Parts: structure tokens; C-alpha cells; sequence
RNA sequence: GAAACUGCGAAUGGCUCAUUAAAUCAGUUAUCGUUUAUUUGAUAGUUCCUUUACUACAUGGUAUAACUGUGGUAAUUCUAGAGCUAAUACAUGCUAAUCUCGACCCUUUGGAAGAGAUGUAUUUAUUAGAAAUGUCUUCGGACUCUUUGAUGAUUCAUAAUAACUUUUCGAAUCGCAUGGCCUUGUGCUGGCGAUGGUUCAUUCAAAUUUCUGCCCUAUCAACUUUCGAUGGUAGGAUAGUGGCCUACCAUGGUUUCAACGGGUAACGGGGAAUAAGGGUUCGAUUCCGGAGAGGGAGCCUGAGAAACGGCUACCA
């Protein structure tokens, strides 16, 4: 059955994926900046 | 019934070995898959661990690579011509790694005209032998995959010293 | 070199006929480590050996032994003899003993019966061969 | 139709000269069915590795087909696109047609053409009604939507932008493969008006960084004598715009090299008409003024040589007779000093 | 055997746990986890035979299910979870923070630490490699995979890991004169400064260590753990300062 | 919350010493020679791509148990026919992004016209994997160049190009709770956990494996090789190395430093007894490791078995 809880779970999963992608991008940018500093 | 155990064999000195233990599962073997040209029949094999092996009982099409031109095309496998290990495999048209086989040349030929616009010229120049096989319409290829393991029959077109040596053998 | 039904080649080493930059066939090689100088015969050689430590897909790792060649009558491998003294405590005395080790020898080396060879362990090459000649003297 | 046996059947059933291939007599009846079948498979969304392979296989069988059947396949792609009204009138787009649905439709058509051009290359059969006529219309829609559409519909503007990017790329492809063989005298005026003309004003401002498809388009016209009529349109606006890229301060070395090579070709390819004489004077004089700054920007020895190849060209045809041409050629040369035999010969 | 074992005899258990031989017939088998079986202290032994907070296994289970025990800032409910070297065990209810460091005797010692010190741990860099998509990472002795590391970090160096975020705050290179803790062999638990690293190709490297009391000893490189600069360790040391 | 499906376990534990004489086992090596359920730590926005003629506010029986009811057999933890109904069982299948440069303005917390780029999994081929000592400046800083890592050692780690696949994966799952935005809609958004899922690493492990070491016997002196013995190459099989097997090749391999054969009331070791020391004897037996479940042979399941309180044949 379609219930609000299922919608909430789907929305949470999508938001979690987006947040993980954003955090990974930030980490990659930080590493690139550190290498730029070292070089 | 098939086992790979080294205990049944004689020792290097020539002494033979008494039965240390019963046969173990982790030292097994399975029946060979004599892949032959025909309508594709492949069945999966559950192996050690969760992995799977694909067994090619029949297969007729495979992806072959022209290394000189750095391209790969899917072509029909016509028939086996020469196999170094054993010749009854050539007689039965059994497909295995390192078997020299004949593939139809239409896709490579069409790509040749498309890329170079010739049935520029210096780059379009190829080996005399390879052009001769194109004129014949059939190309000699060496199978680089293991059909009895991965279920594929990928390979590469013979060239240069490879082609000359195998032609001498043929 | 092509003395067989099947063609001998170094796997995945591609010689592009179209470019034809150099006459010499491209040859891949490596150094085995532990200060073992790869002989020039391997670098500029034409032999092909999948079990050679300098041009084949074999790595030298583990124990390294030394011995005297006792037999060289078989193809691309030899039999060396390692001699030692075993100690008997009851008689407080030593006892001469020996063992024969078969070792794969790459064609880059020329070995006679009587010379001293240093050999390195590698993955099982055959039923009895687990070592590979890495230095001759 | 079966997915598991789809790819194997393509090789066995459709390969040219195949044992199981359709007989020549039966081609007429069966092939129309076959084209519809493959068209259905070409519409699969390529979201996974297997799906991408299926799309490649569908387009890869086209060379096996005879050219009339290949032309038929392209016609099916363009049937949904409604383009007769646009060229029926004086090249005006209907507002009703301007929708996300149509943009999605032309995007599919262009992508198929791009894939077909890659596999067929020079053998690609180009026809006005089947391919070129819808092609020009699609790029027209992208411009019309982009200018008319408001910023609120970000998605619609993005879809139009991709269509222009693919549409321009799809053009520049067909020029390079079948440009010489096909005679463009009939469609030359429309192509300039619908594609080149609207973007001419800013073309210098846009393509400074790396060569663009529209820039690659102009270079292809510069190289081939037959297509110089494109360069003659509208007081050499397309030619004039090329040097405005050069005249800009921030043109990079990637864009610079091809244009001088194109300018050299125009300089080294005489054409018998009044417009050509006007063009070369505009090409030559414009290039001479900015060249000393151009030399400083170069970072490649080969890029140095091509300027010398242009300079030596100008001397051969006697443009150095003019004092202004000679003076500006001298000014450019002293910068190069500030290949050697080529310089000495020019001196 | 036809599969992995699931029982451990008391006599077969590691000696340094100090398990009574007559209490029973079996000893806690550490479950799989960050630390190897022989170099680990399961939580049951730590809570029962060291801190004495629980009198029997069921009490330890009850304590754990209350979620009162945190290991490295994470709640663990497994009785046989393999806590090990440089592990931080926090009991909020008792306001207690412990770091597992061997004593001179060679046994894990009940070493209390402050919250500020408990906020981080030290990890020996066991491996440095590029992962998928060309992302560098370091694997430590406790099985932690940390991405985007400092390029200067190499094998055998020590990284200061913040427990809350699991990132590298600082690092210490493996070099002569650095302060070192021995985690293996008969010299287990001793502390001293490096003097020389004997390197043998194809064999086990040997490190010479000199204690504050001027004594010298040689140990395999695998048992070495860099903990800071001489006289300035990055972690509070137990009583005796790894002497004798 | 009975029953049943699903998931996991049942391959641990315990017992015995039949077979086994370089075998097991002890010490010591290697996996650059391979599998690994589970634990632990990381890890996956691919925007678009014509029939949008469109389920994702969520798809089917391509389906059944338990259950209802009709039965067979003397008998068993035997089961047939018909009728029902679920999933974290089975099989299908989607939903206006991010990043490079950036002209032009503007001179920064800057805006962005535009040119571009886009997962994994398997198979093959190919490729990468190595006198700027100047000028100015605000005295700071800027101007041009750099650009993979590790092992003793690699065809390593990793990345890229072209295709390939009866080819996978990329959450159609569940508990507790009802917070925040408003254009007041059963609108948008949102907390703490459980269970799954690709790859890598770690851990519990497993399989092979390097060197040395076993009691009596020479009235056992030659043994192994026809029916693989030693090695080469190619293939098959295997998780993988390898005569492990197959095809063709050579004639090899061990031995008076005792091979091969025979006996063993022979599982090996940590250990036990005696002895002043050298030695001699015992060790089925509380721990470690190997093998077996009346004797041979072969197997399904599963990460893990040649399992036997699992299955099939034969012998008694
Ligand atoms: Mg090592
Ligand atoms: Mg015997
Ligand atoms: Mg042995
Ligand atoms: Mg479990
Ligand atoms: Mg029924
Ligand atoms: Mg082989
Ligand atoms: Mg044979
Ligand atoms: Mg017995
Ligand atoms: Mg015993
Ligand atoms: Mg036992
Ligand atoms: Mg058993
Ligand atoms: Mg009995
Ligand atoms: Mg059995
Ligand atoms: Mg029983
Ligand atoms: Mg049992």
C-alpha cells in the first residue's frame, strides 16, 4: 500500500544519496587544494 | 570422479604414495566443455565461493580485435583451421584458446572503407597478406579467450610474424 | 626459436607492423632484485621463456640457495646437489648428507656440470621444480 | 524482437553475403519491416552498459544495408519532426510547435544522425528531404526557443541548449564527411540564414577558448574553394567574424592555429570572382595588423612555423607590392626575430 | 576441520588475558573485528576480569545491551568484540575513559585517560595505496581505511585519528630518534627511542631501540609503533613509562 | 501468537587412533599462486538521448506453503487431486544534476553570453604507468615551467581507448516518532534505527608451499618409465600454481651419503619415567595439528563438506 511512511523513506534515501555526493565532492576539492599547496 | 590431487601420483624418486585421505571437494575437476560452432548454448556453473563460471557448449559469434587498426568488431566464427595442441579438435571444429579459426571479414572491411575511404593512402596501406584475405573474404584469427571458462570466444586477427608462421604451418 | 607447433611470444607485448619503427622485435624484461644483475644476453636475446626470471611471468621470492650442478641433460632445467653436515648428538659427531634439487635454468645462462649456481625460489614451475637459477659462477 | 537473441541474429541474419541473409528478390518486402524493428530498438534509453551496446549494435548494422534502405531508415527518424511548414513559409517557426516534446523529438533525431555519421562516415547518404532539411529546422528551433523562452523554464532552456550543441556538431560532421561530394548550391542560402546568420554578431566573443563546431564549420569553408560562397554572404560577415576572434585580446593558442591555417588556404587558393579579391584583401589586411601580438601568445614551435607559412605565402602572390602590406609584414617579421631559411627568403 | 572454528579452550587462549585455568573449560573466542585474535582483548574479559564491574557473562551482556559501553566513539553490543591496542573504551555512566596500552609485564593495563585525550587515537600506517577512481587511501593497524591522506604519509608512520570524524589530524614519520612502543615479542610493552633501522631486502627488517635507562634491544619492524618524539609522547603513558 | 514460508545455523562441539614411514607432525618460509559467509572501515546523484501512445503516490503469478475439503497404503519425519492467500521468497522495472574553462562587464563574498566532459560488473585487444641567478610590485605578492604511488622485484596499484555479454549491480524492504516551511494543499520538506547491496581493505579462516628433522631391515641392489615416470610446449580443468589430465615431443628422475621393496602391538608433537652425566624407554589419554564415522565409490546444498546424528549404489 502507498502510505506517507513509504514516501518519507524514499525521500530520505534520495536526500542521503545527494548528501553523500556533496560530501565526496568537498573532500576531493580539499585534497586538490592540499596538493596545490604542496606543489 | 575427476580430481587434481597430487597424492595419487608417484613420488619424484619413483616411490608411489599410499592413500593419505579420501578425495576432497576443494581439489575437484569437472568435465571438459568441447565448445563447437552452432547456435549459442551456454549454461552457468556454480563454483567455489559465490562466483559463477560460464560454460560455452555452443557459440557462433565472437568479438575479434584488429590490433594494427586498434578496433574491435563482432563477427561470425566460420570454422577451425589449425590448433597447436591437438588436431582432432580441428577435425571436430572444437573451440578453445589459441585455436586458429576463420572469421567473416565483412565488418572489418566496411569499417576500412568508412574510416579511410578506400576499398591518407600511406596510412591506408596494410600488409599484402591481410589484403589478400580481405579479397578472399575470410580472415585468420587467434582466439585469446577461454570458452570453457568465461563463455566468450574473443580473439585477434593474425598479423606479421604470427600470420606468416601459421601460414607456413597451414 | 619457433621450433614448435605453437608460436612463442611474450604475452601482451604488441609489435605494430604498420609503424615498423625499429627492426628489432620489442622485448620486455625486468630485474629480479636483490642486486642480481640481469645479463645482457636476456636484454638483447631472442629466446622466449615463460618461466625465465628476467623475461617471463615469474617472480623470485623466498629462500635463496646455492649449489653445484650435477645434471644438465634435460631441457631448460638442471639438477643441483646441496651437501651439508647433520649432527648426531649421541656420538657427538657429524655426518655428511646431501639432497638433489631440480632448478629451472633460463637459456640466458650457460651452465656446465660442476659450476656453482645461486637459485631463487619461485612458484611451482613443474611437479618437482620450485626454484629458478638467478646467478652462475 | 527477443532481447536475449537480438544481437546474435543481427550478425547471422543481416550481415552482407550471409548464408542466412535475405535473398535479393525478397529484400523489398522484408526490409521495410526490418527498418521498423531496428528503429524501435534504437529508442531504448541508454542507462546501462548492456543498453548502450544494444544501441551501438542497431546503428552498426546500417552499413550492411543498401543505400536506398539506409536513406529509408533516416526518413523514419525525421518523419515525426514536422518541418515542411517551416521551409514552406519564409523560414518562420510556429509557437505551437515550440514545446519540450518537440525539443525531445529533435534531440533523438540528431543523436541518431550523429551515430549514423560516425559509422558510415564518407559513405553516409545525404539527402535534403531525409536528413539535411529536418536537420536545419532543428537548429532553428533551438535558437528560437533559446531567445524567446524566459529564464523561469530552466529545464526547457537546457534542452534547447543541448539541441543546438548537438545540432551544430551534427552539421560540422556532415560537412567533413560528405561536404565535397554533395552539391550545396540549392541549400547554401538557407543554411547561412538559419544557422550562421543569427550567431554572427557574437561569434568572436564566444569561441575564444577552444575551437567550436561553428568555428570548425567556417574553417571547412575556408579550406574548400567550392564553398567560398558562404564566405561571400553579407559583406564577408563570416570571414570578418573569423578575424574578430583573432583581433580579440584573449584568444588562446588552441583557437589561433586553425584560423591562420584556414587564412593561408584562402590566400593560397585563387578563385575567379570579384568577391574573392575583396575577401583576400580583408583576410590579408586584418591578419597583418594583429600578427605581432599573436606571435607572443604562441607556445608551440609548430604554431610559429604556420605563421611563417602564411608570411611566405603573401610574398608569393605579390601583395607585398603594396607599401602597407610590406610594412606590416616587416613589423610582424621583426617580432618573430625579436624556418630560418624561410625567414631569409622572405627578407 | 571442515570450516572456521567457533570454540576456544582456556589453555589455548592467549596467556596475557590471565584467565583462571579452573574456572571453566572454554574461554571467550574474540569475534572478527579490527584486531587479530591473539592481539585483542574481548570486551567480556575487560569488563569482568579487569574492571570487575560485572561478576558473570550474563551481567556483561546486560551492561552491553544498555548501550553504556562505547568503543572508539561507537556503541558496541557484542560481548566478544575484539578491542585492541590504542583502542578507546568509554563508559559515560562511570565517567571513565580507558586506552588499551600494554604494561611492562606485557599485559593490557587499565589506564584511565581524560576526555580530551580520549577524543583521538593513534594508528600505525600498515598500507598506502590508490583506490578506485584514483583516490589515495591509508590502511592502519586497526583496519581503518582513510581516504585522501597526506602524500608524505608512508608505511610505518603513525597517524593521529580523530574519533568523531575519523580523519587525519597529524602524522609522525618513522625515523631515528623517534619515540617507539613495542607491541610484539618478549620486549612487548617497552618504550624507547629508535637508533637504527637494519634493512634486509627480502627479509624482516630489524630496529634497534634504546631506552631511557641506556639499555638497547633489537626488535622486528612489525612490532614497532611510533608514538611521538623523544620525551614528548602524543599519548599519556602508563605507570613505569615502559621501563624494564 | 500455534502452524507454515523466508533468513541463519546444522561444516562448531564431542569421540577414536583404523589407515599413514619425507607421509602426518615440529620449527621455519611464500602466495608477485588463490577463495574467503561473517565482523570492522570506506565506497555508487551517470541531466539528456523520438511511439511522452508514459505505473513510481510503487509492477506481475509468469505462485505456492500454512489453511478448507476429497483420498491411497499394513506400515514410516510417505503423500496425491481440487480450492485459497502473503514476502527482505520468485520475476520484472523508473522517477531538472555536477565539473572544467571562461569572453564581456565589474574590480569583489563578484555575475556568466558561450565552448566543452559524464556509472558500475564480465571477456578480449591496445595505450599510459618517467644562468626566470630575470622583471616589476604595495615589498608582501605576481608573471613562465612542474603534474601520478609502492615493492628488493612485476604485465603491481590505478587510469584511458574500441568493442563484447541467454550477464550482474545501481534499495518497488521494515520499526519508533511527528519536527520545519509556507501560496492551507491529506502541498513541500524532515529525525533516530533495522535489514540489504557493487568494489576495495581488515578479521575469522581455508588450499597449496620453501629448508631441516622420523623406529627395524642389505640374506631388500638397483628402482621409476607399456597403463606419466623426469622435463618442454599448447590446451582442458581448477579458486588458482602444477603431468592434475589431455595431444605432440625429447629420455629422462632416484640410489651404498642406502633408492626401491618388506615389518611396525607407527597418528605426530607439547610432554612422562629413569639416570650423576651421556643415554634408554613410554606418550590412545585434559593442549595443538592430521584422519575416520561398518568397508569401498559418487554426490545435492551451501562461503565453508567429498558431511555420514545429509543424500545415492555396491559389499557384510
Ligand atoms: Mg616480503
Ligand atoms: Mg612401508
Ligand atoms: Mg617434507
Ligand atoms: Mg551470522
Ligand atoms: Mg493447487
Ligand atoms: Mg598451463
Ligand atoms: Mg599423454
Ligand atoms: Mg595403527
Ligand atoms: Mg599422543
Ligand atoms: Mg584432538
Ligand atoms: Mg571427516
Ligand atoms: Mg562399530
Ligand atoms: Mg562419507
Ligand atoms: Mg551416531
Ligand atoms: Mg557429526
Amino acid at each position: 500500500l502507498v502510505t506517507p511512511q513509504r514516501l518519507q523513506r524514499k525521500r530520505h534515501q534520495r536526500a542521503l544519496k545527494v548528501r553523500n555526493a556533496q560530501a565526496q565532492r568537498e573532500a576531493a576539492a580539499e585534497y586538490a587544494q592540499l596538493l596545490a599547496k604542496r606543489l | 570422479g575427476i580430481s587434481r590431487d597430487s597424492r595419487h601420483k608417484r613420488s619424484a624418486t619413483g616411490a608411489k604414495r599410499a592413500q593419505f585421505r579420501k578425495k576432497r571437494k576443494f581439489e575437484l575437476g569437472r568435465q571438459p566443455a568441447n565448445t563447437k560452432i552452432g547456435a549459442k548454448r551456454i549454461h552457468s556453473v556454480r563454483t567455489r565461493g559465490g562466483n559463477k563460471k560460464y560454460r560455452a557448449l555452443r557459440i557462433e559469434t565472437g568479438n575479434f580485435s584488429w590490433a594494427s587498426e586498434g578496433i574491435s568488431k563482432k563477427t561470425r566464427i566460420a570454422g577451425v583451421v589449425y590448433h597447436p595442441s591437438n588436431n582432432e579438435l580441428v577435425r571436430t571444429n572444437t573451440l578453445t584458446k589459441a585455436a586458429i579459426v576463420q572469421i567473416d571479414a565483412t565488418p572489418f572491411r566496411q569499417w576500412f572503407e568508412a574510416h579511410y575511404g578506400q576499398t591518407r593512402a600511406a596510412s591506408a596501406k596494410i600488409e599484402s597478406s591481410v589484403e589478400s584475405q580481405f579479397s578472399a573474404g575470410r580472415l585468420y584469427a587467434c582466439i585469446s579467450s577461454r570458452p570453457g571458462q568465461s563463455g566468450r570466444c574473443d580473439g585477434y586477427i593474425l598479423e606479421g610474424e604470427e600470420l606468416a608462421f601459421y601460414l607456413r604451418r597451414l | 626459436v619457433q621450433s614448435e607447433r605453437a608460436f612463442q611470444k611474450q604475452p601482451h607485448i604488441f609489435n605494430n607492423p604498420k609503424v615498423k619503427t625499429s627492426k628489432r622485435t620489442k622485448r620486455w624484461y625486468k630485474n629480479a632484485g636483490l642486486g642480481f644483475k640481469t645479463p645482457k644476453t636476456a636484454i638483447e636475446g631472442s629466446y622466449i621463456d615463460k618461466k625465465c626470471p628476467f623475461t617471463g611471468l615469474v617472480s623470485i621470492r623466498g629462500k635463496i640457495l646455492t649449489g653445484t650442478v650435477v645434471s644438465t641433460k634435460m631441457h631448460r632445467t638442471i639438477v643441483i646437489r646441496r651437501a651439508y653436515l647433520h649432527y648426531i648428538p649421541k656420538y657427538n659427531r657429524y655426518e655428511k648428507r646431501h639432497k638433489n634439487v631440480p632448478v629451472h635454468v633460463s637459456p640466458a645462462f650457460r651452465v656446465q656440470v660442476g659450476d656453482i649456481v645461486t637459485v631463487g625460489q619461485c612458484r611451482p614451475i613443474s611437479k618437482t621444480v620450485r626454484f629458478n637459477v638467478v646467478k652462475v659462477s | 524482437l527477443d532481447d536475449t537473441l537480438f544481437k546474435d541474429e543481427i550478425t547471422t541474419f543481416l550481415t552482407e553475403n550471409g548464408s542466412q541473409s535475405i535473398k535479393a528478390e525478397d529484400e523489398k518486402v522484408v526490409m521495410p519491416y526490418v527498418l521498423r524493428i531496428f528503429f524501435g530498438r534504437a529508442q531504448v534509453p541508454p542507462t546501462s552498459g548492456q543498453k548502450r551496446s544494444r544501441k551501438i549494435a542497431v546503428i552498426s548494422v546500417l552499413p550492411n544495408f543498401k543505400k536506398p534502405y539506409i536513406n529509408d531508415f533516416l526518413s523514419l527518424a525525421s518523419e515525426r519532426l514536422d518541418y515542411n511548414y517551416f521551409f514552406g513559409n519564409s523560414h518562420q517557426i510556429n509557437s505551437s510547435k515550440a514545446t519540450l516534446k518537440t525539443i525531445r523529438r529533435m534531440t533523438g533525431f540528431v543523436n541518431i544522425v550523429n551515430s549514423t555519421l560516425s559509422v558510415l562516415r564518407t559513405n553516409f547518404p545525404l539527402h535534403t528531404n531525409s536528413v539535411l532539411q529536418p536537420l536545419i529546422y532543428s537548429i532553428a528551433m533551438a535558437y528560437y526557443v533559446l531567445d524567446t523562452e524566459s529564464t523561469e523554464e530552466v529545464h526547457l532552456r537546457k534542452m534547447a541548449s543541448n539541441l543546438r550543441q548537438q545540432g551544430l556538431k551534427c552539421l560540422s560532421s556532415v560537412f567533413e564527411f560528405v561536404g565535397n561530394t554533395f552539391d550545396w548550391s540549392t541549400s547554401m542560402e538557407d543554411i547561412y540564414a538559419v544557422v550562421v546568420k543569427p550567431r554572427i554578431s557574437h561569434f568572436s566573443d564566444e569561441n575564444l577558448q577552444q575551437p567550436s563546431s561553428l568555428l570548425r564549420l567556417f574553417l571547412y569553408w575556408a579550406h574548400n574553394p567550392s564553398l567560398y560562397q558562404f564566405l561571400y554572404y553579407d559583406e564577408f560577415a563570416t570571414a570578418t567574424a573569423l578575424m574578430d576572434t583573432i583581433s580579440n585580446q584573449h584568444v588562446k593558442e588552441a583557437v589561433i592555429g586553425p584560423i591562420i591555417e584556414a587564412a593561408d588556404s584562402i590566400i593560397r587558393n585563387p578563385v575567379n570572382d570579384d568577391h574573392y579579391v575583396d575577401l583576400v584583401t580583408l583576410i590579408c589586411t586584418s591578419c597583418l595588423k594583429i600578427l605581432p601580438s599573436l606571435y607572443v601568445k604562441l607556445s608551440d614551435s609548430n604554431s610559429i612555423s604556420t605563421f611563417l607559412n602564411l608570411l611566405v605565402s603573401i610574398t608569393e602572390m605579390g601583395f607585398i607590392q603594396d607599401d602597407h602590406v610590406r610594412s606590416r609584414l616587416i613589423s610582424s617579421l621583426i617580432s618573430i626575430l625579436k624556418d630560418t631559411q624561410k625567414i631569409l627568403k622572405i627578407l | 576441520a571442515r570450516g572456521p572454528k567457533k570454540h576456544l579452550k582456556r589453555l589455548a587462549a592467549p596467556h596475557h588475558w590471565l584467565l583462571d585455568k579452573l574456572s571453566g573449560c572454554y574461554a571467550p573466542r574474540p569475534s572478527a573485528g579490527p584486531h587479530k585474535l591473539r592481539e585483542s582483548l574481548p570486551l567480556i574479559v575487560f569488563l569482568r576480569n579487569r574492571l570487575k564491574y560485572a561478576l558473570n557473562g550474563r551481567e556483561v551482556k546486560a551492561i552491553l545491551m544498555q548501550r553504556h559501553v562505547k568503543v572508539d566513539g561507537k556503541v558496541r553490543t557484542d560481548t566478544t568484540y575484539p578491542a585492541g591496542f590504542m583502542d578507546v573504551i568509554t563508559l559515560d555512566a562511570t565517567n571513565e575513559n580507558f586506552r588499551l596500552v600494554y604494561d611492562v609485564k606485557g599485559r593490557f593495563a587499565v589506564h584511565r585517560i581524560t576526555d580530551e585525550e580520549a577524543s583521538y587515537k593513534l594508528g600505525k600506517v600498515k598500507k598506502v595505496q590508490l583506490g578506485k577512481k584514483g583516490v589515495p587511501y591509508v590502511v592502519t593497524h586497526d583496519g581503518r581505511t582513510i581516504r585522501y591522506p597526506d602524500p608524505n604519509i608512508k608505511v610505518n608512520d603513525t597517524v593521529k585519528i580523530d574519533l568523531a570524524s575519523g580523519k587525519i589530524t597529524d602524522f609522525i614519520k618513522f625515523d631515528a630518534g623517534k619515540l617507539v612502543y613495542v607491541t610484539g615479542g618478549r620486549n612487548l610493552g617497552r618504550i624507547g627511542t629508535i637508533v637504527h633501522k637494519e634493512r634486509h631486502d627480502g627479509g624482516f627488517d630489524l630496529v634497534h631501540i634504546k631506552d631511557s635507562l641506556d639499555n638497547t634491544f633489537v626488535t622486528r619492524l612489525n612490532n614497532v609503533f611510533v608514538i611521538g618524539e623523544q620525551g614528548k609522547p602524543y599519548i599519556s603513558l602508563p605507570k613505569g613509562k615502559g621501563i624494564k
